[PDB]
């Protein structure tokens, strides 16, 4: 699509290779057939489903859409810079001192045991 | 469900109370219903109203096809083995009580009652055969029995004068949790090689027995 | 009114029959946090 | 004139109240004119002992800090300790987490045209350089950045024998051993069966007043 | 021509956004707040939610020294 | 068994609390002798056994000694003889400011017992002493106990606004036309789990309904019937002798 | 048993299907070198195995789709229920 | 090539739905998209306080009481076992007011979310035992950390995991 083109050109990418406009729009495609799929689950749900009881006539008004995204959410797309979480969290691994010690010029490794011997892997 | 509360007893054990019977009547309606849901799907997308048994042992797809094949035809072994010969027995009519079981099934005649208790509006153009009907009795059967299998194992897993008022012939072995344990256990998410997607993220399924 | 610990022990003791057990300080602690933040998403 | 210091802090900056003074009597727990008391409720002051133990001011001192004094009484603190077995004193800081808390209370109002990811972002840009103005930027000579002194070294050598050695330092924990630490009056309790065991004067004291 | 470069600035928006936030750090947070609110000076520094009008995605403050 | 349904005369729990305490040895807890004796009935089956505790040998423990002491004075208090509720409160409250507005109190001059349990609670709030539990649900209650017996009506509606329960029903109510709609709403929060005094609240304002010909009259009488088989279930859960 | 699968993997009676040399590159992707050659021909056999089930189940599922009882073509339709009763996910493909 | 691109663009009669999308849209109150205010406001206690137009039905008035009683429980992970009902249910009703809901829950939510919490768990440490014996052992961290990096589908990011790569102490300390 030459929108999708026209999209790049937002972001200074004037460089594509022509199989992704395809595969976003494949993408987006599934992406809303999934969202506006539960958003009508939860349009039937106020509509009060069982084996038999009443009928299923749709409306989809913006709230339903809103629920259907907000759980996709929940276990995708990247959020907000979680920040505040992990300043108390390096925090609490920023608390306990260094070593301060020496090796006296070499590398100190892990002990043996820990260390990985990268032989011929054999039974 | 009387006929569940039998189909419990021709597994191996006795004396459910209301609670895991009606459980049990909502776990098999859901699994029935599931299945019809799917079928019919299957056959409208290949462009037919009826429902037909070619699907639906399909939809198994499974060692689950052997049984199912004997019990339309007719219309790990040594274990099965094993304990049916530890059960050789009789008096107060024993083996007379395991039959019960066997010829009360939905399926046997009352295949109205259990296709209207069941759902029914699904497929108002159309209204299956009684063959199917007589299938489901069987996967019915089916389930309950693994079901139990599954329950007792799992409480096995677990491990003066008489007042004379105790009457010494009441047990309680089976209840809501165990029932809830073993269908956790049955729905084995699948053979894990169908979750082999092992590092990603999210997830849904349905799944059925 | 009515006359008036063994729940995990219990989600754990049947489980298995080999020993396996846990660890608190390490393993425990992760356990309860999951459980936490499960019943907090989901009532949301 | 540098004053970004941690002892200096206390030494110089000694000798007025714009600080919050805590109680203790070996079994409450109270800071300023509280009306209420704290008990060894380990939920929340142990929270705040382990800061103090450290000189970390908690996160979440700020606002309440901030709409209580108008003035004289920021940039850091100062808590007034005084046992009952002498009266003692030490200093607490920020620790970038505060200074975080800084920025949110000031999201209660203009949260529209505010631009907040630029502004408060371009806000500590000047903040965090105008607190520090003691950095220590100096360098030294590595073996590394001339030549003619390159040392020798003998760990990652080559035995006839055997093939190569390394350094690898010492534990003491070994194979097949202890894995960590461990998993963790009835008839009083039967004596109290159905037991179950100033709010008032505060809206009295106010009409005392009128 | 140049009329729809002038005018392509959309500036999209989502609908939701998620904020990982557990229940431990807001709870210590909110608890020692409270903590110090009663002790130096509801009262607390609070959102207002109307039963009504909900799901927008930012709502006024009470303040209420 | 429900409510162990006998509720009849000389019955399992009264003959079973009476054999109790002819036994000396076995010492039933204080608050299910205050349970089961208020309950079904055998008030007189239960002091029998909530000073036998008390008094004569100690129990040695403190706290099965206060907690037999809150279980008997509310068996007092609920057959409202108040000098020997006034009398075992001041033999075990340990402030002074408290046993001078007790004695001031059964007396009946309620200005100086008033003054004294506002300067009972000053001695508390960053006080040294500890007062215990019991001994602040004295000065709580018993500042309004005499706030309503002198008759100050207003200062305890502000009050009752912040809390928010029966004293603000009981005051605000009688202390009924233009109002009405939040006292019925109000009234029906509360008005199960019924008792004697909030049937009288349903009623009047059924009856100040049928004034302003709101309310029916049939209704007005249903109400008083079904409201006065409530007041005999109270009166016959009382001993025998009228006191 | 299993002594006898690598018992039988080193001679030449079985040698998967996938090449020696492009399983050696895709074990080199992932990080895995080792100077024996079962362990190799042996996740090569998994593969086949896995791949070999979806086989099975893209077969079946074309002989439902018409005539229980101009050639074979294994379609989107095909695929789109095999790969998801799997857990792979939705193949929604589209137009426009 | 973009002059052309906008030509060919125009060439479609959508030109002009393309000529009217210039203004700033969210034509509402606002829908803010920074960063700061999302967490704050996402980090605060509600409250649930109700217009009265005409009427607003519902007969229990709305308490943010609740909310701060919510907040304080002992909830898990300080205490060493799964929550009992009641804590459960302390927490949920600070929940529902702090969202926007009211009147009290009703005794049966509790009780099946217990149930597929177990459940959860119960998956959980099957994976790690199927992780460490493959047919006398004991577990540690580091093993459900290599299950909840094969298996990370089980849990929801956020919270826990970032926390969970800050725990992995080493031997000595």
């Amino acid at each position: 699509v030459r929108l999708l083109h026209l999209i790049f050109a937002t972001q200074n990418i004037y460089s594509y290779q022509d199989h992704v406009p395809l595969q976003l729009m494949d993408f987006a495609y599934r992406y809303t057939t999934g969202t506006l799929q539960d958003a009508t689950i939860y349009s039937d749900h106020a509509h009060a489903s069982n084996a038999g009881n009443a009928g299923t006539n749709a409306q989809l008004t913006t709230e339903d859409i809103r629920l259907a995204i907000a759980a996709r959410t929940n276990y995708q797309f990247k959020p907000v810079p979680p920040k505040e979480l992990l300043l108390e969290l390096a925090a609490e691994r920023n608390k306990k001192p260094l070593p301060a010690v020496i090796p006296t010029w070499g590398i100190r490794l892990p002990p043996e045991k820990y260390c990985l011997t990268g032989k011929d892997w054999v039974l | 469900m009387e006929i569940q509360q039998m189909m419990f007893v021709s597994g191996e054990t006795n004396d459910p109370p209301v609670e895991t019977t009606s459980l049990i009547e909502d776990i098999v309606r859901s699994q029935v219903v599931e299945i019809v849901l799917h079928s019919s799907q299957t056959a409208l997308s290949r462009g037919t109203k009826s429902i037909v048994p070619e699907d639906v042992i399909f939809l198994i797809r499974h060692d689950k096809a052997k049984v199912n094949r004997l019990r339309t035809y007719l219309s790990s072994l040594k274990r099965l083995k094993t304990n049916d010969e530890r059960t050789k027995n009789m008096t107060k009519e024993e083996y007379v009580h395991w039959s019960e079981c066997r010829q009360a099934s939905f399926t046997f005649r009352k295949a109205k009652r259990f296709r209207e208790w069941c759902g029914l509006s699904h497929l108002a153009e159309s209204r299956p055969s009684d063959d199917v009907i007589d299938i489901l009795g069987f996967l019915t059967f089916e389930m309950v029995c693994s079901i139990t299998e599954e329950a007792l194992i799992v409480k096995m897993l677990e491990e003066r004068k008489h007042l004379f008022d105790g009457p010494d012939k009441d047990v309680r072995p089976i209840t809501s949790g165990h029932v809830l344990e073993a269908w956790r256990r049955l729905q084995k998410r699948n053979v894990e090689k169908k979750a082999i997607r092992n590092f990603q993220g999210g997830k849904l399924r349905s799944r059925v027995q | 009114s009515q006359p008036s610990l063994k729940e995990l022990l219990r989600n754990v003791g049947a489980d298995e029959g080999d020993g396996e057990t846990v660890i608190d300080g390490d393993v425990e602690e992760l356990l309860l946090d999951l459980a936490d933040e499960f019943v907090t998403s989901v009532t949301s | 004139k540098f004053a970004e210091t941690s002892e200096e802090i206390l030494h110089k900056y000694e000798k007025f109240p714009p600080s919050l003074t805590f109680h203790i009597h070996e079994n409450h727990y109270r800071f300023g004119d509280q009306d209420g008391v704290i008990p060894k409720n380990s939920s929340v002051i142990k929270a705040f002992l382990e800061y103090v133990a450290r000189e970390e001011i908690p996160p979440a001192l700020i606002e309440v800090t901030k709409d209580a004094g108008v003035q004289l009484y920021e940039g850091c603190i100062i808590l007034r300790i005084y046992d009952h077995r002498k009266t003692y004193t030490t200093i607490l800081r920020p620790t970038q987490l505060s200074l975080y808390a800084d920025l949110l209370y000031q999201t209660d109002y203009l949260q529209v045209r505010f631009t907040d990811s630029l502004s408060l972002n371009i806000e500590t840009e000047i903040l965090t350089a105008s607190k520090r103005n003691l950095d220590l930027s100096v360098p030294l000579n590595p073996h590394r950045a001339t030549a003619n002194l390159k040392p020798e070294v003998k760990y990652p050598y080559y035995d006839p024998e055997t093939d190569t050695v390394v350094h690898e330092h010492r534990p003491d924990a070994r194979g097949n051993m202890v894995n960590a630490d461990t998993v963790d009056s009835d008839y009083e309790r039967l004596m109290l069966l159905l037991s179950d065991r100033f709010m008032r004067l505060r809206f009295v004291e106010a009409w005392r007043k009128k | 021509h140049q009329v729809l470069d002038g005018v392509a600035k959309s500036y999209p928006l989502p609908l939701e956004r998620k904020v990982i936030m557990p229940a431990r750090s807001r709870s210590s947070f909110l608890r020692m707040r409270e903590m110090f609110a009663g002790a130096i000076l509801l009262y607390s520094r609070t959102a207002v939610i109307d039963v009504d009008r909900a799901g927008d995605y930012y709502f006024s403050v009470r303040a209420s020294p | 068994y429900h409510i162990r349904q006998q509720d009849a005369r000389p019955n399992v729990i009264k003959s079973l609390l009476d054999g109790v305490g002819k036994c000396p040895g076995l010492h039933l807890p204080p608050h299910l002798v205050k349970y089961l004796g208020s309950n079904y009935n055998a008030w007189y089956g239960a002091i029998k056994l909530l000073e036998e505790l008390s008094e004569g040998q100690g129990i040695d423990n403190q706290k099965i000694s206060d907690a037999n002491q809150d279980a008997l004075l509310e068996v007092y208090m609920s057959l409202q003889e108040d000098d020997m509720f006034y009398g075992t409160w001041r033999r075990r409250a340990k402030y002074f400011e408290t046993n001078a507005a007790l004695s001031y109190e059964q007396i009946g001059i309620w200005d100086k017992a008033l003054q004294l349990y506002e300067a009972a609670q000053i001695k508390a709030r960053s006080g040294v002493f500890p007062f215990g539990e019991s001994e602040y649900s004295l000065w709580e209650d018993h500042w309004i106990y005499c706030a309503e017996k002198l008759q100050h009506w207003e200062i305890l509606t502000e009050l009752a606004k912040h809390e928010g329960f029966t004293d603000l029903l009981l005051e605000c109510g009688w202390r009924w036309i233009a109002d009405r709609e939040p006292l019925e709403q109000s009234v029906k929060t509360v008005m199960d789990i019924p008792t004697p005094r909030r049937q009288i609240f349903q009623t009047f304002l059924a009856l100040q309904g049928f004034s302003q010909q709101k309310d029916t009259l049939q209704d007005v009488s249903r109400l008083c019937d079904e409201g006065i088989q409530l007041t005999l279930r109270k009166w016959n859960a009382l001993p025998q002798r009228v006191t | 048993t299993l002594e006898e699968i690598l018992e039988m993997m080193e001679d030449e009676e079985f040698t998967p299907i996938i090449p020696d040399a492009v399983t050696d590159y895709y074990l080199a992707k992932n990080g895995f070198e080792t100077s024996d050659i079962k362990i190799k021909r042996i996740l090569a056999l998994a593969t086949q195995k896995f791949i070999s089930d979806i086989a099975q189940d893209a077969y079946e599922y074309s002989r439902i789709r018409s005539s229980s009882s101009n050639k074979v073509v294994l379609t989107m339709d095909d695929l789109r229920s095999a790969l998801g009763e799997y857990g792979i996910n939705v193949k929604r493909p589209n137009f426009y | 090539y973009e002059r052309l691109k906008r030509d060919i663009l125009a060439l479609p009669v959508r030109e002009r739905r393309r000529i009217k999308a210039i203004t700033r849209e969210s034509g509402k109150k606002g829908m803010v998209n920074s960063v700061i205010t999302q967490t704050r406001q996402a980090l605060i206690p509600k409250v649930p306080v109700v217009t009265r137009p005409t009427n607003v039905p519902g007969n229990s008035v709305q308490w943010a009481q609740d909310v701060i009683h919510g907040f304080q429980a002992l909830l898990a992970s300080e205490i060493y076992e799964l929550p009992e009902m009641d804590n459960l249910r302390t927490r949920m009703t600070g929940i529902s007011r702090e969202h926007g809901l009211i009147g009290p829950v009703d005794d049966s939510v509790i009780e099946i979310m217990l149930i597929g919490l177990e459940q959860h768990l119960k998956g959980i440490v099957e994976a790690a035992i199927d992780i460490v014996k493959y047919r006398r052992h004991t577990l540690t961290i580091e093993d459900m950390y290599d299950t909840l990096e094969q298996y990370p589908y089980l849990v929801e990011p956020g919270g826990t995991l970032l926390r969970l790569q800050s725990v992995m102490l080493h031997d000595e300390d």
